[PDB]
């Protein structure tokens, strides 16, 4: 069915070798002058893409045949399964709840006289974890078509286990590469602790000053009095050494061999602390390596099942391989980015008594945090939407409500960044509900 | 649906055509210069070749 | 050689006429002919040698 | 009687929505009611014929 | 080896058998209106 295809098809010869050998006054060529045949390997060296028919040599009337037929197997793995915490088959929801620290209170015994059996209620914060990828992949094997394309029952089986093989090969690649997606979403959510670097591909200063704020992160990640600095959702936590994972490119790992672990005589001063995953890379612009705990990736199981139907009009088969899994991110992990790329200076406001409810007429303290990279001033300017009534936040973040509202509110926490003919808002907002109240003539003076 | 055309003269894909009648079956022709076509050709079609009408 | 495919997002609405659909498997392939026909020759007189 | 049918182009493209056509048989019936309904009377008188 | 290549080389016809059964309307063609394979049988049946 297809006529005139010659061998030359994406060819994009930088040199004809013929004529480099036919020409070759002298050269490194000459040595592939007194080959017999070196015209004719220099044909078909390289596998033809679309068989042509060759007549025999002897009598030109018969057709050489396909005398081998060699099927290629590949086992791919997801280097990023160890992350994988589990499987649940019933139920939707994961939540995590975190408790956190609190913040001390001076001693007065005069103030103690009345704030005995007033409370104060813990920081609790929680996170909840859906069900996300919900897929399926599909094969057809038209059984009967393909008896045409073999004439060997051994190969023709074998072949239709390639396929099967292959729909295990897919689900292995999108699993690594929904675990990748799920870093550059978080990238790009503004979520992780940016640390600013230079590339270390461009000197062996840039790649020695790497390997000294790596090991300077990793030390700080795991101190025992804990650090609000590395998570999202800015919590004091630690991590632990056993808990650390890094998630560099195969670039890294070289230069970091063949430079700095070679002549380095103790290899355990400068090696990456923790744990070292290698994959292919990161689609973000300047993200070059990333810093996170085991328990950064909640990664659970809800369903794995190929199911089979037959077509009787058509002959064939169809392989459904379903699915369903959680992919999302705990935000309680310490989790570093390592951003070669040129940053902006905030990257997150945190407004972290996120859930909020005010009884109406009530107020409320909230605190906003400023991921400054630039480290400096950054100040907070507050906001409350929704509740155009009567009463907004203070300026130091104090929420007032009025005795109408009614409404749900936003608190907005808000760093003014960029120009002054452009400015571009990093936004920090909470919810408050408002749970009204009673006891109160509409008129007073 | 569709039916029977013995076409008339050459018809060339993507030109309008135009209907007749003759011996029995519509004859299809390319349309005349000036009016309203009833057909589009969707692929060559000899003198006196026998096709369908997609409509 | 063959390759490894695509993912279709679950739907059981569209999963009531959409049975028995077909997907192609993408697969390669390649085809090597004979190449290299040599011949040595050598002769032994094996008495004027003597 | 039964009777034969008319053959389909195979097709994996059009027996994706057609797995469960339905294609009534070609049956013709006919019917056979008793017709004939009669007696022969012979008389042998014997003692006669003895 | 042998890139142009058609199934009628060497082949002059009487008539186009191809065209004698889309053509048919009971013009002794008319048993060949079924057979829904019927061209490509027609096409390489000779060999």
């Amino acid at each position: 069915t297809f006529n005139d295809v010659k061998t030359s098809l994406g060819i994009t010869e930088s040199y004809d070798i013929v004529n480099a050998i036919r020409n070759s006054q002298g050269d490194n060529f000459k040595s592939y002058v007194p080959l017999a045949t070196a015209n004719n390997v220099a044909e078909v060296g390289a596998g033809i893409l679309i068989n042509q028919t060759v007549q025999n040599d002897f009598i030109t009337s018969l057709v050489d045949r396909i005398g081998l037929v060699v099927i290629r197997q590949v086992s791919l793995n997801n280097p990023l399964k160890k992350f994988k915490k589990g499987q649940i088959p019933l139920g939707r929801t994961i939540e995590e709840i975190y408790t956190d620290i609190t913040k001390e209170k001076q001693y007065d015994a005069e103030e103690a006289e009345q704030k005995v059996f007033e409370r104060e209620m813990p920081n609790v914060k929680t996170l909840f974890h859906e069900r996300n990828r919900q897929g399926f992949y599909h094969q057809t094997i038209q059984d009967d078509s393909l008896k045409t394309a073999f004439v060997s029952w051994g190969n023709f089986e074998s072949f239709v286990s390639s396929i099967i093989n292959a729909i295990y090969n897919s689900a292995e690649v999108d699993e690594y590469e929904y675990m990748k997606l799920l870093v550059d979403n978080y990238y790009s959510k503004g979520l992780f602790t940016t640390v600013k670097i230079d590339e270390p591909t461009s000197s062996t200063g840039a790649l020695t000053e790497f390997v000294k704020k790596m090991r300077a992160t990793a030390r700080k990640l795991t101190l025992p009095q804990g650090s609000r600095d590395w998570n999202s959702m800015a919590v004091r936590t630690r991590s632990y050494m056993e808990d650390l994972h890094l998630i560099i490119d195969a670039d890294l790992e070289a230069e970091l061999d063949v430079d700095v672990l070679a002549k380095a005589f103790n290899m355990n001063r400068t090696d990456f602390l923790g744990n070292v995953t290698v994959i292919d890379g990161f689609a973000s612009t300047g993200l070059e390596a990333v810093l996170v705990d085991k328990d950064w990736f909640m990664v659970y199981d809800n369903l794995h099942k190929m199911e089979t139907v037959r077509n009787p009009r058509g002959l064939y088969w169809n392989y459904y391989y379903h699915v369903w899994q959680t992919l999302s991110v705990s935000r309680f992990a310490n989790a570093v980015a390592f951003v070669s790329g040129d940053v902006p200076a905030v990257t997150q406001v945190i407004v972290s008594p996120n859930i909020a409810a005010v009884k109406q007429g009530g107020q409320q303290q909230f605190t906003a945090y400023v991921r400054a990279t630039n480290a400096k001033d950054h100040k907070v300017v507050w906001s409350v939407e929704g509740g155009s009534t009567g009463t907004a936040i203070t300026g130091d973040g104090l929420l007032s409500v009025s005795g109408n509202e009614d409404n749900q509110l936003t608190v907005k926490a808000t760093v003014d960044i960029g120009t002054e003919d452009k400015p571009k808002l990093v936004v920090g907002e909470a919810v408050v509900s408002i749970r009204p109240n009673n006891a109160s003539g509409g008129a007073q003076a | 649906v569709s039916f029977t055309a013995r076409a008339k003269s050459n018809v060339m894909a993507y030109r309008l055509l135009a209907y007749s009648q003759g011996d029995d079956i519509i004859e299809i022709s390319h349309a005349a210069e000036n009016t309203i076509p009833d057909y589009v050709a969707v692929k060559d079609v000899d003198k006196g070749d026998l096709t369908q009408v997609n409509m």
